[PDB]
RNA sequence: UUGACCUCAAAUCAGGUAGGAAUACCCGCUGAACUUAAGCAUAUCAAUAAGCGGAGGAAAAGAAACCAACCGGGAUUGCCUUAGUAACGGCGAGUGAAGCGGCAAAAGCUCAAAUUUGAAAUCUGGCGUCUUCGACGUCCGAGUUGUAAUUUGAAGAAGGCAACUUUGUAGCUGGUCCUUGUCUAUGUUCCUUGGAACAGGACGUCAUAGAGGGUGAGAAUCCCGUGUGGCGAGGAUCCCAGUUAUUUGUAAAGUGCUUUCGACGAGUCGAGUUGUUUGGGAAUGCAGCUCUAAGUGGGUGGUAAAUUCCAUCUAAAGCUAAAUAUUGGCGAGAGACCGAUAGCGAACAAGUACAGUGAUGGAAAGAUGAAAAGAACUUUGAAAAGAGAGUGAAAAAGUACGUGAAAUUGUUGAAAGGGAAGGGCAUUUGAUCAGACAUGGGCCAGCAUCAGUUUUA
RNA sequence: AGGAUUGCGACUUUUGUCAAGGAUGCUGGCGUAAUGGUUAAAUGCCGCCCGUCUUGAAACACGGACCAAGGAGUCUAACGUCUAUGCGAGUGUUUGGGUGUAAAACCCGUACGCGUAAUGAAAGUGAACGUAGGUGAGGGCCCGCAAGGGUGCAUCAUCGACCGAUCCUGAUGUCUUCGGAUGGAUUUGAGUAAGAGCAUAGCUGUUGGGACCCGAAAGAUGGUGAACUAUGCCUGAAUA
RNA sequence: GAAAGACUAAUCGAACCAUCUAGUAGCUGGUUCCUGCCGAAGUUUCCCUCAGGAUAGCAGAAGCUCGUAUCAGUUUUAUG
RNA sequence: GAAGCCUAGGCUGUAAAGCUGGGUAGAACGGCCUCUAGUGCAGAUCUUGGUGGUAGUAGCAAAUAUUCAAAUGAGAACUUUGAAGACUGAAGUGGGGAAAGGUUCCACGUCAACAGCAGUUGGACGUGGGUUAGUCGAUCCUAAGAGAUGGGGAAGCUCC
RNA sequence: GAAACCACAGCCAAGGGAACGGGCUUGGCAGAAUCAGCGGGGAAAGAAGACCCUGUUGAGCUUGACUCUAGUUUGACAUU
RNA sequence: AAACUUUCAACAACGGAUCUCUUGGUUCUCGCAUCGAUGAAGAACGCAGCGAAUUGCGAUAUGUAUUGUGAAUUGCAGAUUUUCGUGAAUCAUCAAAUCUUUGAACGCACAUUGCGCCCUCUGGUAUUCCAGGGGGCAUGCCUGUUUGAGCGUCAUU
């Protein structure tokens, strides 16, 4: 720590991640990119968004890879298709990942997502 | 109440005094309030000090009249002495006061002096164009300091006269105290009676 | 914060009604009407002799005194025993009152002035500070105060030329002015004996802020404190040649058991 | 008969303005007692709480009718000293300032009382036009029972003589000061433990970033940040800097000499008397009542008078930033503070549920798991539930849920019991338990000769 | 008991020996529940229920059905004796300024407090006849083989000297009423006589504060109630 | 108040609600861990003093100057 | 497998206490040198919370009174229908209102708690439905009273 | 399906003792578990005695107790 | 001999201490000055697809417009396709509007959803009666404007 303007506590840290905005929540649940898709774009980690494609690193769920279903900013977390347990009654439900262990493979695209690239520094679309 | 063999107190803690307590947390927190205040103003008023020039005064009193302190401001007297006016010293950082009066030689040149020094050694900037700037010096009473009189003659001479120092003292003392009625003492006799005659 | 306790209004029932004396609170209709308060010994009662803010926090200590002190710590820097008995791993270092070039002042980054304390002989003093990190024991764990760790070496310096902006990232290590230099840093914790690591001009300066015999001081009137004793050693003078001379044999030590 | 002036009215006349709220701090009025004096009445608590009126980010105070007796200081405010001192007090208990000295911060000024009298020079509103927090022009009104310019005791004015050094009003860009948005390093490589690595071990990387938090267990290197520095946007604008229009001027200011004048606040000052207050003592200030001035005059100089001198200020009208305060409000930091009988009354739908006619009074209540995966299906029962099964690392975690102590209860096992039990010293029996005979294949006694203390023939 | 030897002795022709400054020698059984440890019951003797006020309690004196958590000499402003630490005729940085890795650490100095002089109500005056004086005791050192002599700090007793107040005395001089020389006195002080204090910290004790904890009958300020009941007024009703 | 000190929201020889207020008490009750060493007093004088304080006495702690001293809750001879 | 908790297991200290085996349980905590305090409980008719003996005991007795079958239901001394006995006896256990309550009225579902025995019933519980005015009331007038304005008090809250 | 109460409990005689023991001392004695009654004991429960004295603690009422006071009345000065 | 009574242990009850946790408290420091007749603080009654409370808002009612971010909200529904966009959202932001009945509370009253008066447009045949839509009517004080009152008083017929 050097500047006067930040808050070494604990208590008030605790209090900013749980009772924070809707808007606030998509810049904390973001995810790191992978190595192949590190050295067309030149970016580290992005916000994680719905239509995506994602592989599971860390956890019992890992190996498995499958595409992104909603984006639980309520829970902090993100649901992921083909990651569910089959109950005792034969009724499929879905299991929660925190987006931190995730990592993206093949990036949704639009005017927006492409303007975010070229703002941080990274080449192409 | 009262008794072994100690010294008679006197604590004045009979009213509501813990309603009324200050603690002085704020002394560190407060130094750095005013340094911060003091290097602000400077940077607003730019290149001229942050203290008026003040003048050489002595004290008063029995206790103190042997040392010389710093005044308020420079009498009308002085001003005129130097060679400027009361209302044109305001604006170039010098202090006028004008109920302060002269009834010594000695002061009256020290401070006519610190007039001269101050004019020649400070520089003036035209309202108009060109202003050729020289830094800031803060402090006034840095580049003119107090210095006290000195009155001394160390190896001098032993000039006896069979006086005695004490004696002169005893006779002084003496017609203090009888004047008055040596005075009425003279009026009657001499005068008023014998005048009649 | 003073009104904890007092907030309530309530007074004793008093004899005639079998319970204690003692101020109860007032007829409502609640579960509450009826139990005692203020009382010490009650519960939401007062605090026995509440905490206040005026109470005596900081202390005066003397200007010679504290000189005194930090006088010896810089005695303590030196001499080998005190050192590695006050932690620190000081085997490897080749002698003490340890003084490194000028070129140490003039360091950038943490990758230059982690390559110097391997060299010098240090970074096992270092490394002590990484393994040492652990939990607190008390309540400390939420109060901002969630990690101990131990202290490292000391780095002494005269000028500034970024010496500070490199050693700040390191574990262990602190950084000091030779004008500055106080109690907290050369012995905390009441143990004397820090590894200290002095610079050439920084080592060079003790004597025009302290003084010799012949040199002065420049603290406004201060010479350095002269002890009872010369030297130290008690055993070579007891023994030395003249006072052992003198008198008269022993008793070999130890006596034998009489009237068993 | 008609038109003015002076006082007083009316209107849903044109246009404005005042109330309540909050009250930590600030300016006044009003005003207690418990208590202390070992009783109690003056005193004390206290010029305090409650009650009433009025303000602002600060308020109040402030440019001497001052402090002094020195070789004199020089508006106010606060801090350190003065001092628990000089005085006050059933001289008991107890109370109690200020001058000088060292610092923080320093800033000074305006009316009335004179004739513009060769030109009411001044101002509100109406109507019109513009670049609209305003400016220009025009028409009624205000006002000579006094609105502008000119002067304020530090002076100052009216004349004469004499040299002249100075000047001013808009917007545009940039910096500066605020509110903000975004960008800017490095492993998720291998092996053991596990439901889960954020643990342990091996090998690296970044560091002006090893503060703090998040993620299925102690993460600099997984994520947000942190550090270092860039790059925008939107306000404030005179504080500075640099420019451009203008266009002020024959008008405004300053200074040397000499002559004549030099206006200064009234039911006030001051005196007597009553009540109150102060450290203020033949009376410190304030208020009511009666008496009532002056022109070298009046005030003060901490003992009442009369008489004579000296030193000091100029009352009875007014404005003003800073250093100083702050348990209230809006926004940020911290702690050798508490850890759910604590800490605010309140970590939860708390001034809530509930009591009183009413003023008011006023609680209890935090924790399943990483994830509800919150127990499908069989069988007994009218049902609640039960036995199985199933989920999970664990159901000795089942929404009467982390851990689950004691009082207190049920079952099984062991023991004893003729008006209570429960203890201490010493054995016996029954139960149960520590402790160096392992290398090649200590525990318990008996007799003999001695030492120390005794006893008995 | 003790744990190399050392001493006093005895018996010895001698070497040595010994009951002489605290036990060695020889033998057997078992090597584990046998000896011991805790625990429960039985038997012998002994044992009233704690806490408290009191000359005196098992008490026919008071509190106590039982368990869990909470629950009572604290902090401060002036202080006294003793103790440790630093400097020492001085001592005290921290109101305030300078700096800073920022309530820290480090540096700076005018003042000012206490101390270095007292005594008087005040006006005021203001501490060396002599090696800073004698007498009695005094640790330690010096001279001596000793007996004894010399030198004697601290301190204790004791008679003197000096400064202030008090009461007399009253010289040269002199604004003729000021001035106070010198000499004295059963008086008198929290005085002088080769200075000791100042600052920080600690236990104990003191006084004000809620003042170790709980406990009155009261007093005062400002507010709310006549739906019960007391009494009058206005308007209705009821009584074989 | 056709009078009992009656009634005045279960409250009356002076209602109830908050605040000053943690009102004051020479009077009652309580006052939290072990071993070790020393070990009292209820008496003298004064007090709107007699259930209470001051003052001496008794007790502990810290010690200082010295090292067989001019001492003893005692006896004897002489003498009041 | 840290803390805590349980243990007729063991070892040390005169003691305050400490160390350690077995069980339970699932995230932090110790020794030695110093600093510091809201630092040790059996008592206070102590404070708050919980649980005993007493005890399956005291008791659930005033308003004259119940009985027989049938139905519904797992279950009927107590619910619904029938038959028989009874009482209040029109100053009433009848029919309507005032004050006061506020959905208790009414239908369909349904018994974990409440109705000091029980419960299929209920003023209970769950979900809905229901109050229609020119003429009945309020509104309008005045009563004992209350209360602005013009005025005069009071430092003022406000008083007459 | 409760409450009061409850240190621990419940057999007597004499003794001594805070002068009238259910527990100490000396004798008499002494047999599981229980149900109706009853009022001899438990100095049985109820309430920090109201009678009495003490406190340098209060309140209600009375009066030639001590010191005050609203109201009223007399005089002076102002309104004049 | 059992039952019964008392003491201990294992398992099961009762109850919520102990231990670990913590979006809350408490103290201290630092910065800034902003309520209201343009209708405040407070109060009542309403509003969500399914809400009783709490949190938001006022018949434009868990909000509308304006700006920013760039795809959610989520207990269950349901859309809208807005998803290379003049745009999801209980998001952040906030400068234009709405703002029931009240309250200093203002036409007179107010244990009443009581009772009036003026201007204006539209209906029923209407300057006068009935209803409907819109705009108004408090008190003290100040500056001006227009009507006035008094032998208070001046000049002119």
């Amino acid at each position: 720590k050097q500047s006067l303007d930040v808050s070494s506590d604990r208590r008030k840290a605790r209090k900013a991640y749980f009772t924070a905005p809707s808007s606030e929540r998509r810049v904390l649940l973001s995810a790191p990119l992978s190595k192949e898709l590190r050295e067309q774009y030149n970016i580290k980690a992005l916000p994680i968004r719905k239509e995506d494609e994602v592989l599971v690193v860390r956890g019992s769920k890992k190996g498995q890879e499958g595409k992104v279903s909603s984006v639980y900013r309520l829970k902090f977390a993100v649901q992921v298709d083909k990651l569910t347990k089959e109950k005792s009654n034969g009724a499929s439900v879905p299991t929660n990942i925190h987006p931190s262990k995730v990592v993206i493979t093949k990036l949704h695209l639009d005017k927006d997502r492409k303007a975010l690239i070229q703002r941080k520094g990274g080449k192409l679309e | 109440a009262i008794s072994k063999n100690l010294p008679i107190l006197k604590n004045h803690f009979r009213k509501h005094w813990q309603e009324r307590v200050k603690v002085h947390f704020d002394q560190a927190g407060k130094k750095v309030s005013r340094r911060h205040a003091r290097a602000s103003k400077a940077a607003k008023i730019a290149p001229r000090p942050l203290d008026l020039l003040r003048p050489v005064v002595r004290a008063p009193t029995v206790k103190y009249n042997r040392k010389v302190r710093a005044g308020r401001g420079f009498t009308l007297a002085e001003i005129k002495a130097a060679g400027l006016t009361p209302a044109y010293a305001r604006t170039i950082g010098i202090a006028v006061d004008h109920r302060r009066q002269n009834r010594n030689q000695e002061i009256l040149d020290l401070n006519i002096q610190r007039l001269k020094e101050y004019q020649s050694k400070i520089i003036v900037f035209p309202r108009k164009g060109k202003a050729p700037e020289a830094e800031q010096t803060l402090s006034a009473a840095a580049s003119f300091p107090i210095v006290q009189p000195v009155t001394d003659s160390e190896t001098r001479a032993v000039e006896d006269n069979g006086e005695s120092a004490y004696r002169t003292l005893r006779l002084a003392r003496s017609d203090k105290r009888y004047k008055g009625i040596r005075e009425k003492r003279a009026k009657d006799k001499a005068e008023a009676e014998a005048e009649k005659k | 914060s003073e009104k904890a306790g007092h907030q309530t209004s309530a007074e004793s029932w008093g004899t005639g009604r079998a319970v204690a004396r003692i101020p109860r609170v007032g007829g409502g209709g609640t579960h509450r009407s009826g139990q005692a308060a203020f009382g010490n010994m009650c519960r939401g009662g007062r605090m026995f002799a509440p905490t206040k803010t005026w109470r005596k926090w900081n202390v005066k200590v003397n200007q010679n005194e504290k000189r005194y002190a930090t006088a010896s710590a810089i005695a303590a820097s030196a001499v080998p025993s005190l050192v590695l008995a006050r932690g620190h791993r000081v085997e490897k270092v080749p002698s003490i009152p340890l003084v490194v070039s000028d070129d140490l002042q003039s360091i950038q980054k943490t990758k230059e002035a982690v390559a110097a304390l391997k060299a010098v002989g240090a970074h096992s003093d270092v490394i002590k500070v990484v393994k040492s990190k652990k939990l607190r024991a008390g309540k400390g764990k939420y109060r901002n105060r969630r990690f101990t760790q131990r202290r490292g070496p000391l780095v002494v310096y005269s000028e500034d030329n970024g010496v500070v902006k490199a050693f700040r990232n390191v574990p262990g290590v602190e950084t000091a002015n030779v004008a500055s230099l106080g109690l907290l840093q050369l012995a905390p914790g009441a143990h004397l004996g820090r590894f200290v690591i002095w610079t050439q001009s920084a080592f060079s300066k003790l004597d025009q802020i302290w003084g010799s015999e012949t040199v002065a001081s420049v603290k406004a009137g201060y010479a350095l404190p002269s002890n009872i004793i010369s030297t130290s050693d008690v055993t070579r003078i007891i023994n030395s040649t003249e006072i052992q001379s003198v008198l008269r044999a022993a008793g070999q030590a130890t006596q034998k058991r009489t009237h068993v």
